[PDB]
């Protein structure tokens, strides 16, 4: 605020233009790519209130009624683990954290209901053993493997899971 | 709203999807409102454990995507253009 | 003013209190009616 | 509206270099953004200097356009890479990758000319008219756990049959479209039901 | 005006459109065989 | 004075922006990748290996 840097600047041009021009470009392309990578689908799907995945758990990577922000306890451990005048602002982004929480909750009940049906237009129910089965004949595995030893493979997902959430505990 | 102070639009409880992006989960349309924008449509589908959903018709759609190339290709004299 | 150009026949309508007349850029383009058209240029 | 990505690719060199052409005529600290009048007004000493200082401020506009035009160029770069990608796998080929060639189970994909990029029209296979069914892993017969080569076990109200996935073909259990693989006592959720063999 | 020139593109419109047709004449009457060989 | 001070601070806007943009180029460019991941991993499963 003075006005002779107002008067000494509007006979040097109009670099402040450029300059404030391409940092709404930038946080226009910032919006753009939150959108295009959250918002894969246009339906927010919901995971029935119960919970019969063949023995597989998903209530670690689920939303909880707590209301932790609509957030699962990894989500949790990610967001708090991760630590954050003169003409400088900032945007607030277009999508919230709660936004991009619902987001990836509605992904997730596609993911582990309609299997990848959903990506590919509606959601169409299966059960987790039989979408399990399909994603095994993917990578050449007959579906015998899968039903014979399944729980196994849920046990096996599960202490995965479970080293998964303690390496996002304490290893830093 | 956290992302300041908006005048002259009425806000209004419903959402709806996006027109004019404001901010921090607010959004206007057109006199002018002011929402908070809807991620989509809510459905719930009826998972089960011995029930499954299959098709029985098909759509062909066509849709259309579009990709840029090149630009036009500017040539700058820098001697003429500083000086003349 | 100084400058070098080609001297036109103008088809523009001045005003009896215009003497100068530039286009975009705010470069000079007619003067008292002939148009400043420069000299062909270019790159080799 | 339809191609906003091209029209705002050519608005952006549009507005460059409107802004580079506006910039040409700027005073920048000199006594006139003129150079002609400072030469035929200005004595060779004072010329030269406001000349420095034309320069200067000339340089750096042109510095910042070549810079921005740098940047615009490796993201045309990017754009250029992912459509030749497209054209090789969509358009020459069939893609198995999702949503790479449009939304759905992609079939093929035609090229179309735009005046400063391309159109890829995706021709892609969706489901609809969804119906629901009664499934099993596998049916226990003779002892036996069969379970389907290609598709899956579904039953209207009471009567098995096997279809494949993406569309209701119902056909009746057989030896030759089901494999046998251990006996029925470790599959979860199996049922009873009579194979046919022909 | 300023030296400030704009080089045309080295393909015209037309052999883009040329192009663009001969590829999707390829794709149809000849499906992704064209584009692994003959 | 003010003109030096004027010129310099400019400068230092300039890089300041011309770094931004590389990030944002950078950061563009991550976020393509993981949409790509998204859509061809979790709307679906990969053939492609690692
Ligand atoms: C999933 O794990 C959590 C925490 O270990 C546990 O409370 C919950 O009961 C588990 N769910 C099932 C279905 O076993
Ligand atoms: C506020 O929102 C609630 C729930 O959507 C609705 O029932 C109510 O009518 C709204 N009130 C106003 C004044 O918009
Ligand atoms: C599928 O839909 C088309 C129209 O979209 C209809 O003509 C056809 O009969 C439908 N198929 C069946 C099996 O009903
Ligand atoms: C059939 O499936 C749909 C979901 O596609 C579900 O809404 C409906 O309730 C099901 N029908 C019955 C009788 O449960
Ligand atoms: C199921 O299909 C079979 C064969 O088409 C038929 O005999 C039977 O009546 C059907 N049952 C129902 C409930 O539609
Ligand atoms: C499905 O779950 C129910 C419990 O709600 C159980 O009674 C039934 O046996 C289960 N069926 C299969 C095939 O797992
Ligand atoms: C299938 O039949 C066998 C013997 O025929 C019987 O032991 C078994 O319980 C039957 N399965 C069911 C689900 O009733």
């Amino acid at each position: 605020d003075s006005t002779e840097c107002s008067n000494l600047l509007l006979q040097y041009g109009s670099f402040c233009t450029q300059l404030n021009r391409a940092l709404t470009g930038i946080a226009v392309e910032q919006d753009k790519n939150t959108q295009e990578v959250f918002a894969q689908v246009k339906q927010i799907y919901k995971t029935p209130p119960i919970k019969d995945f063949g023995g597989f758990n998903f209530s670690q990577i689920l939303p909880d009624p707590s209301k932790p922000s609509k957030r699962s306890f990894i989500e949790d451990l990610l967001f708090n683990k991760v630590t954050l005048f003169n003409g400088l602002t900032v945007l607030p982004p277009l999508l919230t954290d709660e936004m991009i929480a619902q987001y990836t909750s509605a992904l997730l009940a596609g993911t582990i209901t309609s299997g990848w049906t959903f990506g590919a237009g509606a959601a169409l129910q299966i059960p987790f053993a039989m979408q399990m089965a399909y994603r095994f004949n993917g990578i050449g595995v007959t579906q015998n493997v899968l039903y014979e030893n399944q729980k196994l493979i849920a046990n096996q997902f599960n202490s995965a899971i479970g080293k998964i959430q303690d390496s996002l505990s304490s290893t830093a | 709203t956290r992302a300041g102070c908006l005048i002259g639009a009425e806000h209004v409880n419903n959402s709806y999807e996006c027109d004019i992006p404001i901010g921090a989960g607010i959004c206007a349309s057109y006199s002018i409102i002011a929402y908070t924008m809807s991620l989509g449509a809510e459905n719930s589908v009826a998972y089960s454990n011995n029930s499954i959903a299959i098709p029985t018709n098909f759509t062909i759609s066509v849709t259309t995507e579009i990709l840029p190339v090149s630009m036009t290709k500017t040539s700058v004299d820098c001697t003429m253009y500083i000086c003349g | 003013l100084t400058g070098t150009g080609v001297l036109t026949e103008s088809n523009k309508k001045f005003l009896p209190f215009q003497q100068f007349g530039r286009d975009i850029a705010d470069t000079t383009d007619a003067v008292r009616i002939l148009d400043i058209t420069p000299c062909s240029f270019g790159g080799v | 509206s339809a191609l906003g990505k091209l029209q705002d690719v050519v608005n952006q060199n549009a507005q460059a270099l409107n802004t580079l052409v506006k910039q040409l005529s700027s005073n920048f600290g000199a006594i006139s953004s003129v150079l002609n009048d400072i030469l035929s007004r200005l004595d060779p000493p004072e010329a030269e200097v406001q000349i420095d200082r034309l320069i200067t401020g000339r340089l750096q506009s042109l510095q910042t356009y070549v810079t921005q035009q740098l940047i615009r160029a490796a993201e045309i770069r990017a754009s250029a890479n992912l459509a030749a990608t497209k054209m090789s796998e969509c358009v020459l080929g069939q893609s198995k990758r999702v949503d790479f060639c449009g939304k759905g189970y992609h079939l093929m994909s035609f090229p179309q000319s735009a005046p400063h990029g391309v159109v890829f029209l995706h021709v892609t296979y969706v489901p609809a008219q969804e119906k629901n069914f009664t499934t099993a892993p596998a049916i226990c017969h003779d002892g036996k756990a069969h379970f389907p080569r290609e598709g899956v076990f579904v039953s209207n109200g009471t009567h098995w049959f096997v279809t494949q996935r993406n569309f209701y073909e119902p056909q009746i259990i057989t030896t030759d479209n089901t494999f046998v693989s251990g006996n029925c006592d470790v599959v979860i959720g199996i049922v009873n039901n009579t194979v046919y063999d022909p």
